[PDB]
């Protein structure tokens, strides 16, 4: 029917500064709906009517627009607000919906918890060895994590969503091997390239 | 605080009204809070008929909807996409009443031009791309009828652009019959016509403008080609071809170019056609019925009911309605007397040597339309009441005894209410009065019988509030002598309006063939701001040319389309100021379409009388408008009958004479009826004459300029103009 | 005031039919609409089709005519949509939702549906310890919605529950938390792991090595 | 008095100047207005050439003329029908000088879309119906050299619209070889080229107005084609079939799309060809050997001299033109420094190991045109003399001998004239120099060898008469310092201009990359008015952007066409604010074309400086403008490069901000260079944002608006405004 535009896809911006959004109709649109989804949840009504808040809705939020070109205006965004946003129209069924609109925060920078884990007695029960690695709490989210066994460089990687705490971001390196290839090696290396740095950053642990 | 430039772009106070369908003849069909609710009139309750559940069903997307004449299916418009000013495209669902769920086998297609219930039961028939389908039973497939169908060329079942807008008034060209047994339709062929080419720039996403191309005919160019056929529905199957059957002639009519202006079924093998040559002053009525034993519709001339004109044209726009009785003899059609007088006047299927027709009105006023036709009574509408032609009240007269003519709404509420419009039921037992002005508009249900009122529907409280603290303008009409004769005139005069003082005159125009701006409606628009808030009269004038007065005044222009009604406009102005409350140095006159035209030939005369003024999507001549409304009133543009005059009567030509005025030409881009090419040749002509205005063009703006944001720009930005002319801000 | 609630996650093969309810209480349940939803696990929301209590008049979209089929139990105030003959492109959540005639102003909780030829698999279990931050390895399991927390509830600032990531048909979700170097050595911190449609009620205590 | 509107529209006061064509290194032309005359420059005599009544014969109908190089041939236009800015058609017919009669034996065609003799003798080529023709003597029958030719899908030896308007500058795309053998010619193909559609109207007589349509390659669009073709013109015959040559582009070039910029012939067996890649930062000079016997044109990697641009582009508006010697080995053309000045950079056929080359002229100003080069001396024009970009002076370098470099105009009248040019004849004996200002022009005659002033051509001193009662403006070229750079300004002050007293401003801008509204030169036109008889001062300023002063101001918009420009107009207007002679309060701006686009910008930046202004015929967005243009600036609208900044630097994107201004829209309906469209979306834009103001179209006219009453309506309307928003 009407293929919604978001423009664009990721879009930051600090707390206290104006934060602009806006939806591209392809045909025509009379009266263009918005709504907010937290990940991991379920998608919340925000303004109805273009303009009106809905039942619980603040007050800084408001839009308008018209024809194949309609906004919504965030007055002084908050740490709560880092949410996902979408643009619903029903001038013509069937209604349609954007594609993304993920509102980022601009905080600002801290490094990352370099912390480590060796495989416990339970797994190497089972006949393997995964060695797990952990970085936490960063704003910065470009990093370059790599693996060496005593030199030779060789994982399974999970990415946490944003806070609406505090806007910050972790990670998590797993590197799933056998119990004949964990009793071949001596050292276990888990280094990492941060924006916050230079260099690899050290942590390890020995047997 | 008054009525201001805000109030009325943004539509503060609203002027309410009461739409309603009825389904019966003591029952009808009215919306509250987008619930559609049945009414019973045969005592005072309602019943809910369908919720607003049932259209959130498809959202904010349903436009329309149309329930059909059995109560049982109910025809959910949504999806919609204007076209011109009738013509659309919408997608359609149908929704079972018994079983209240949706119809999801055998769908109606996307972007269907038209669709139409039967006139008794729930019939189908729909145009999709230029091609008529019928369709028995909403859940069963659709039987094709045509299969010619052309875009822009072809068109089965809808009118083109020149028949849509100046024939019919609509862009339906099919026709159920009385019981659902027959099919008729007309088909326009376009092969022949030249097309209009301008540019559509869209959104700016669009990088390359599109151009937009209408097969248009223009005054003296090939017109589209036209063929009426009727298709037997109750014989439509998917084994057998389904063969339609055209109506010839008539001959004299078919001699040259010929027009289709009219059809009306009289029973279910009867059926009247309203025929027109392309020059209009002969119309033929040919009466047909259907021969079932060799199936072909015969037309003899003995049912033919030729109607003409010396003076000028037939009828005020077209050949009127014929309005058949239930047993399918006598018609009344509201036809030109011999003093000159529209008038309802009986005529039976049966023509005679020198067919005269019993006038059942003769005074010295016009009948408007005729609402409704029951057994043993008639009812219209006349502009008798008071001597006004401005007026509107409805007028009931019998059948057997002429003599009894009773009016219906002249003292309800004299003061208040003297322009009514009357929607009546099916056997005219219940009615709906429609007071429109000068008062705030009322709208009451009636008996038949008691002419009781039986409730007020709308009475505008609401409106009555609200403008409490603003400064009403208060609207004059009246009339003036002019070379022994009556010429009505309009004056939207200032709040507490001083004849000592003197004010800024504005001259609101349209002062085409038949048009009325002097009247005793009430309007809530721009005028109102004009005298509310900048103290400015704002006047209208019907002076020779104009309708509703006989056909000496109206037939005045006759092959004159640009002289008698601008002359008129500029002794009018000249009558105000006699009058001793208008300034003189501060006159002015503006009007839209044809009145954009009566504007810029007003300032082009040179008499010194208007100081400014302003056109807004003005004809520059003639020869670049249509061909069926300009051959109306003017001839073909040819040496053999009226070119000299066509080539007289162009704005361009008086192009030197606008230095001594200030002119504002506005005209938007996307203009299907009157061309952007009008005023981009106006301009270029004031260009090379040297003389200075202002112009404003409206990018993809049709003739209407109809959109929310162009409609409030153009408003302020002549508001500034005027404001500038009188020396104001 | 208006809470709207559906059933819990589900599993199926291929070719297979489910069921999934949207009970609704507050409102006036027969006044107004329920629209369903859809949207894959990375993509835009799809809407389903829409119903009305009160007559149970169902309009669908056109992607899903011949899929999804709706129907309402008015007595009970249950709303319900019918997936039938399911394939791997289905694979995806699912919401209900109520029409106030303007706009989607209530919601329900949101149910994940995935579909594969793969059995259940059952979570394991295993506690990490530094040799400050703890944590919980979940490894092993398949559907998708594990839920993970400490002490049920209890610790909230310091965690980072990363979502689940398929390898070779086992889902792996980690898990972490930080606090002092003093509140850990003496008292006791345990993860707790929880996977429905296995029943697993798994506990796991962070032992010093 | 004063000079007023009406002396300026009806132009009571021409300013005279003096055209000449040097046949020979001794020799000239001119017009006396009924005859040509020949005047021999070694003598001081005059010699009738061709009468009043050779052109009588063919009425007013002659708009041209041309004579052969041999002097036995004059080819005579006539029935001129303008197309675009440089293209038209015409009749054509020669006259035979010897035997003083006209050829009526196969004679040249009607709409002729372009004539040339060659470059000796007498051999003409024509093209006609989107082909060439090839006429060896005017008596003889034409021969084909193609018939490929459709009307707005393949060109041979003319250019199509984008390459006519932005590459060439001109409509002729077929060269002659020095001695009449070989015809070069590019072959353009626009199948698939999107066409821009707009509407006609024509005069009053016509009732359905027509659609015209051109092939026009927009910003991102598919462009056109091109090849390049080589007939052997000596070797023409009815009998054998004509086969021309094709030269393939460098290997480089033809990765992905590219463009022909320049031909020009070296000798009789060598030419030079410039290439360019659609990503205009990088243009390969290929200079081409014939090869006599296999009769293909070789093209060696070691003859491909690369230019390259990290800051921006190639040149100014396109790579320049080289200048060979006689021999065909050495060549000169106008070149970037290190320091990113432009200068005479000496070449060589082959190249050198990494692309260096012999720079002759060096320091903080630029080279404007090489108009000669003999085997002793080069010649050319340059922006040196007291450090004014504006000024133009004729200057004088050996080849040897670098040191040796003179200026031939700088002292002639220091006052009257800082801005020259130059028609040097055939060989640099005898020149013509042309002062064009600041003072009332000078045209005088010279010989080369001893800087001698033979006689004065033109003095204007008919003009001189009839400027004694009316109070003249002043030019006041100067400049100021922002971020220890200076960028120079003009003002057009009003007659006996008194600083203490406080005047209107209007600022007259263009700004587009590589322009100069700053400079010497003397103009009697609508801003003389507004000094004179409005007490108006019309200032111009060339900021970031403006060419002339090296190549670190110029590319400073690269890649951001609405940003610098823009801003630097506001700044400049400031400082002139600051000099106290200018009210705050009644400050405007005005420009055409992209001054159009920068007005439009300056007004919706929202610096509360300007009251009111003026855009005629503006661009809107990028994305509208043809591809050449906009993409050697801006590049290609797409995500993977520019697309953000093409979205960023609309006018419509800063529609509400206009509430704070009086804007006047003005733009041709006709308009073939920048499209009605654009002013279209403009006011749609101000429309739907709730803004106010002022418009006017103008019926069937093009980007110039230069019909009389056209152009007499617009400066009247303009005027008006502006009284309006002043007084
Ligand atoms: N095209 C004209 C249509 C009209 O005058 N009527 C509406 C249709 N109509 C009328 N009277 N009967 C009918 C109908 F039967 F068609 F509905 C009057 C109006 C009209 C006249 C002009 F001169 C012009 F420049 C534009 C324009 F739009
Ligand atoms: N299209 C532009 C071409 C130009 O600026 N020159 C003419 C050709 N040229 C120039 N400098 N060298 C050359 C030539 F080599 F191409 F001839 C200057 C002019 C131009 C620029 C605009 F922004 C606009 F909106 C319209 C317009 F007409």
């Amino acid at each position: 029917q009407i293929v919604l535009s978001q423009s664009p896809a990721i879009l930051s911006a600090s707390p206290g500064e104006k934060v602009t959004m806006t939806c591209r109709a392809s045909s025509s649109v009379n009266n263009m709906h918005w709504y907010q989804q937290k990940p991991s949840s379920s998608p919340k009504p925000w303004l109805h009517g273009t303009s009106n808040l809905a039942s619980g809705v603040p007050v800084r939020f408001s839009g308008s627009g018209s024809g194949t070109s309609f906004s919504l205006t965030i007055s002084r965004v908050e740490a709560e607000d880092a949410a996902t946003y979408f643009c619903q129209q029903w001038s013509n069924h069937p209604p349609t919906f954007g594609g993304g609109t993920k509102l980022e925060i601009d905080r600002a920078d801290a490094a990352p918890t370099v912390s480590i884990f060796p495989p416990s007695s339970e797994q190497l029960t089972s006949g393997g060895a995964s060695v797990v690695c952990f970085l936490n709490n960063f704003y910065p989210k470009d990093i370059n994590v790599k693996w060496k066994i005593d030199g030779s460089e060789r994982v399974l990687n999970s990415w946490t969503d944003q806070d609406s705490k505090d806007s910050t971001y972790s990670m998590s390196s797993t590197l799933t091997l056998t119990k004949d290839e964990y009793e071949r090696h001596n050292s276990y290396t888990c280094e990492a390239t941060h924006k916050t740095s230079t260099s690899p950053i050290v942590k390890s642990f020995n047997r | 605080r008054t009525y201001t430039l805000a109030d009325y772009l943004k539509n503060t106070f609203r002027v309410k009204s009461y739409s309603l369908r009825w389904v019966s003849d003591s029952e009808y069909l009215y919306k509250q809070e987008n619930n559609i609710l049945l009414f019973n009139a045969e005592h005072g309750n309602s019943s809910i008929f369908l919720e607003n559940s049932t259209f959130e069903i498809f959202g904010d997307s349903i436009s329309d909807y149309s329930v059909s004449p059995d109560r049982l299916f109910v025809l959910l418009e949504y999806n919609y996409v204007k076209q011109w000013r009738h013509s659309y495209t919408a997608s359609y669902s149908i929704y079972d009443l018994n079983k209240r769920q949706l119809i999801t086998e055998e769908k109606i297609p996307n972007n269907t031009q038209w669709i139409t219930w039967s006139q008794e039961g729930h019939k189908l028939a729909y145009v999709w791309k230029n091609d008529i389908y019928v369709k028995i039973e909403p859940h069963l497939p659709s039987h094709r009828i045509t299969s010619t169908g052309k875009e822009n060329v072809i068109f089965n079942g809808i009118n083109d652009w020149v028949y849509e807008e100046e024939i019919f008034g609509a862009y339906s060209a099919l026709w159920w019959s009385p019981n659902g047994t027959f099919l008729a339709y007309a088909q326009f062929n376009d092969t022949g016509v030249p097309l209009i080419e301008y540019s559509f720039y869209s959104d700016e996403s669009l990088q390359y403008p599109k151009t937009v191309w209408i097969p248009y005919p223009k005054a003296g160019a090939v017109n589209p080609t036209v063929k009426f056929f009727i298709v037997n529905t109750d014989s439509l199957s998917s084994t057998t071809t389904t063969i339609p059957m055209q109506i010839t002639a008539p001959a004299s009519v078919t001699t040259g170019d010929h027009y289709l202006c009219d059809v009306a079924w009289v029973s279910e093998d009867r059926i009247s056609l309203q025929w027109l040559r392309r020059i209009q002053n002969y119309s033929v009525m040919a009466i047909c019925d259907y021969d079932k034993t060799t199936l072909v519709w015969n037309c003899p001339t003995t049912q033919e009911h030729i109607e003409t004109s010396a003076t000028g044209w037939c009828g005020r726009f077209r050949p009127a309605e014929p309005h058949f009785t239930s047993d399918g003899s006598s018609f009344y059609k509201i036809v030109s007397d011999k003093d000159g007088y529209k008038h309802i006047c009986q005529f039976q299927k049966d023509r005679k040597p020198e067919q005269v027709c019993t006038f059942i009105t003769k005074g010295a006023w016009e009948v408007i339309s005729i609402e409704a036709l029951t057994s043993d009574y008639l009812y219209y509408i006349s502009n008798e009441y008071k001597e006004m032609p401005g007026g509107r009240n409805l007028y009931k007269i019998q059948l057997t005894d002429h003599t009894n003519k009773k009016c219906l709404s002249c003292d309800l509420n004299p003061e208040r209410c003297q322009y009514y419009s009357v929607s009546l039921s099916k056997e005219a037992k219940y009615y709906q009065l429609g007071c429109r002005g000068p008062g705030l508009p009322l709208y009451t249900l009636h008996r038949s019988t008691d002419q009781k009122e039986l409730r007020v529907l709308e009475d505008n409280s609401a409106l009555d509030k609200m403008l409490q603290d603003v400064q009403m303008p208060s609207k004059k009409l009246d009339f003036i002598v002019l070379n022994e004769t009556r010429f009505w005139y309009q004056m939207i005069l200032p709040p507490h309006f001083d004849k000592s003082k003197k004010y800024p005159l504005l001259i609101d125009v349209y002062a085409g063939p038949c048009s009325q701006k002097a009247d005793a409606a009430f309007r809530l628009n721009w005028a109102t701001y004009l005298a509310s808030t900048e103290n400015i009269i704002v006047a209208s004038f019907d002076g020779r040319g104009s309708g509703y007065q006989g056909d000496k005044i109206m037939h005045a222009i006759n092959k004159r389309l640009g002289t008698l009604e601008v002359e008129d406009q500029i002794e009018a102005a000249r009558q105000f100021l006699k009058m001793g409350f208008v300034d003189s140095k501060r006159v002015a006159i503006w009007g839209w379409s044809y009145g954009g035209y009566v504007t810029s030939m007003v300032l082009g005369s040179g008499s010194g009388v208007f100081k400014c003024g302003i056109a807004v999507a003005p004809v520059s001549r003639w020869e670049y408008y249509d061909s069926v409304y300009t051959e109306r009133y003017m001839g073909l543009p040819t040496p053999e009958d009226n070119l000299d005059h066509y080539r007289n009567s162009t704005v361009m030509s008086r192009a030197e004479n606008f230095k001594q005025v200030e002119y504002l030409l506005i005209h938007g881009t996307a203009d299907d009826n009157v061309h952007f090419q009008q005023s981009a040749q106006i301009s270029k002509a004031l260009v090379d004459a040297g003389v200075d205005f202002q112009a404003m063009w409206y990018t993809d703006e049709d003739h209407g300029i109809a959109s929310s944001t162009a409609h409030q720009h153009i408003y302020s930005h002549m508001s500034h103009f005027l404001q500038q002319c009188f020396s104001l801000r | 005031e208006f809470q709207l609630q559906q059933s819990g996650p589900e599993l199926v093969k291929p070719g297979a039919s489910v069921k999934i309810s949207c009970k609704a209480s507050g409102y006036s349940f027969t006044d107004y609409n329920i629209n369903w939803m859809k949207q894959s696990n990375g993509k835009s929301l799809e809407w389903i089709g829409v119903v009305i209590p009160k007559y149970g008049t169902t309009n669908y979209n056109q992607k899903f005519q011949g899929k999804a089929t709706l129907t309402v139990d008015q007595s009970s105030s249950t709303a319900y949509i019918q997936l039938n003959s399911l394939t791997s492109e289905d694979s995806a959540v699912y919401y209900c939702t109520r029409f106030r005639d303007v706009f989607f102003d209530v919601w329900g909780t949101g149910t994940t549906v995935t579909v594969s030829s793969a059995k259940t698999t059952a979570p394991s279990v295993y506690p990490l310890a530094p040799v400050v931050t703890l944590g919980c390895l979940v490894k092993g399991y398949f559907p998708e919605p594990v839920t993970l927390t400490w002490n049920s509830g209890s610790l909230s600032s310091g965690v980072h529950t990363f979502p689940a990531l398929l390898q070779s048909g086992l889902y792996t979700l980690s898990s972490s938390v930080t606090v002092t170097s003093n509140t850990w050595p003496s008292q006791t911190i345990t993860c707790n792991v929880a996977h429905p449609a296995s029943s697993t009620k798994v506990d796991k205590k962070i032992v010093p090595r």
